[PDB]
């Protein structure tokens, strides 16, 4: 069997309306084995929908189920923060469950400005050879940009950004940007600059090699 | 095995 | 009410491993346990099913023949060996208990555990190196800071991260792991504290390895 679900990703404003399309490549064995799973990351799946249009116990009003036989949809309604995770149809054809692909639900909601830190390489990272300097930008929605200057001179490679989760309370983000490099590249300089910058404003946050 | 017990017999087949 | 599956580790191409799935809290007594692995990033897959009740397995396709379920209720658990490994079985398995509702709800999935991570490959693991997360020594402060801790260079990723032995939660940030050009994984924790005259300390474990290390966190890189 095969759920082939649609869209792969949505996004959506808070108090919106988001629809997923599950497509079986066969009928189910019936309606009452077909549910819909809440996954957010790091965590298992959740029941949501149970029997294709039940609300299970404890879930709220703003999740629909509809369908039969093949078509499914599933229908979230006043979208919150809380609701950002990713969705999977699961339908039952007798001896064998199928999941579909998922759907990721990304909700908009209220801008933040982020707050950066930046962390100096530990006392012992230069004996090793290696330095990583790491940054932070906390408390953050509309997805930022990090640009990484060495003494005025942008950095365009050693860099890897990581990015939690969305918050369940306010749709906010939290990254982490790491600038690894040669212990003899990071005593060829002092300044080294973390700039995040949120459409056309920036936030700075620097340190001198000098002082830490 | 009620209505509830069968078809999920009937489904895993037990 | 509550369910924990142990068993994943780093295994070898071709290698076998056994994944148990015991319960604390309810029992597998006449109720279906279905095994879902899920790859790194990747969606669920439904694999097998068993059936505590009289023995009944079920298998997907792609563990036909080369998995098997077990249902040992000798301390209630449930068992999943799997066989002839290879790269495309890596993922987090979890293990699902139905029947714990009434009526049709209970067909579904209701009790998940945590999931247990299973690496297939041939890499040799190697434990981390913890490093200070402080800010630059000339700083400014305040009643507040934020300390954290780098964890670089480590194969096999299920590490757990934790503060104060796990008393500091509030305010934990832990970043998802990031697969370097190396092979080798890395992430970083942060928290924020008031500051006062409490030991801040970041208990970094790779299971992999088998190593603990404690990292006390300098208010400042002084």
């Amino acid at each position: 069997q095969v759920l082939t679900q649609t869209p792969s990703a949505v996004s959506a404003a808070v108090g919106g309306t988001v629809t997923i399309n599950c497509q079986a490549s066969q009928s189910v064995y019936s309606d009452n084995w077909l549910g819909w799973y809440q996954q957010k990351p790091g965590q298992p799946p959740k029941l949501l929908i149970y029997a294709a249009s039940n609300l299970a116990s404890g879930v709220p009003s703003r999740f629909q189920g509809s369908g039969s036989g093949t078509q499914f949809t599933l229908t979230i309604s006043d979208l919150q923060c809380d609701d950002a995770a990713t969705y999977y149809c699961a339908g039952g054809f007798s001896p064998n469950w199928a999941f579909g692909g998922g759907t990721g639900v990304v909700v908009d909601g209220d801008p933040v400005a982020p707050t950066v830190l930046i962390f100096p390489p530990a006392a012992d990272q230069v004996a090793t050879g290696t330095v990583t300097i790491v940054c932070v930008a906390n408390k953050y929605f509309p997805d930022v940009t990090v640009t990484w200057e060495v003494d005025g001179t942008t950095q365009t490679t050693g860099i890897e950004n990581s990015k939690t989760p969305q918050n369940s309370a306010d749709c906010t983000y939290n990254l982490s940007s790491t600038l690894t490099l040669t212990s003899t590249q990071y005593n060829s300089h002092k300044e080294y600059t973390c700039k995040v910058t949120q459409g056309t404003t920036s936030v700075v946050q620097s340190f001198n090699r000098g002082d830490c | 095995r009620d209505k509830v017990q069968k078809e999920y017999a009937l489904f895993y087949k037990l | 009410q509550e369910l924990v599956e142990s068993g994943g580790g780093l295994v070898q191409p071709g290698g076998s491993l056994k994944l148990s799935c015991k319960a604390s809290g309810i029992d597998f007594n006449n109720c279906g346990v279905t095994w879902v692995r899920q790859a790194p990033g990747q969606g669920l897959e439904w694999i097998a099913y068993i059936y505590t009740g009289l023995g009944v397995g079920h298998y997907a396709s792609s563990v036909e023949g080369r998995f098997t379920v077990s249902s040992d209720n000798a301390q209630n658990a449930v068992f999943l060996q799997m066989t002839s490994l290879t790269a495309s079985d890596t993922a987090t398995y979890f293990c699902a208990r139905d029947g714990v509702m009434s009526g049709v709800e209970g067909y579904y999935f209701n009790l998940w555990g945590p999931g247990t991570l299973v690496t297939v490959s041939s890499g040799q693991p190697k434990a981390p190196s913890v490093f200070p997360l402080a800010p630059c020594c000339g700083d400014t402060p305040s009643s507040t800071v934020t300390l954290g801790c780098l964890v670089k260079g480590y194969l096999p990723e299920p590490v757990t991260v934790t503060w104060n032995s796990g008393t500091l939660t509030n305010g934990v940030r832990t970043f998802p792991s990031v697969r370097q050009s190396s092979g080798l994984y890395s992430l970083s924790s942060v928290v924020s504290v008031t500051s006062s005259s409490q030991p801040v300390t970041c208990n970094v474990a790779h299971p992999a390895t088998n190593t603990k290390v404690d990292k006390t966190v300098a208010p400042s890189t002084c």
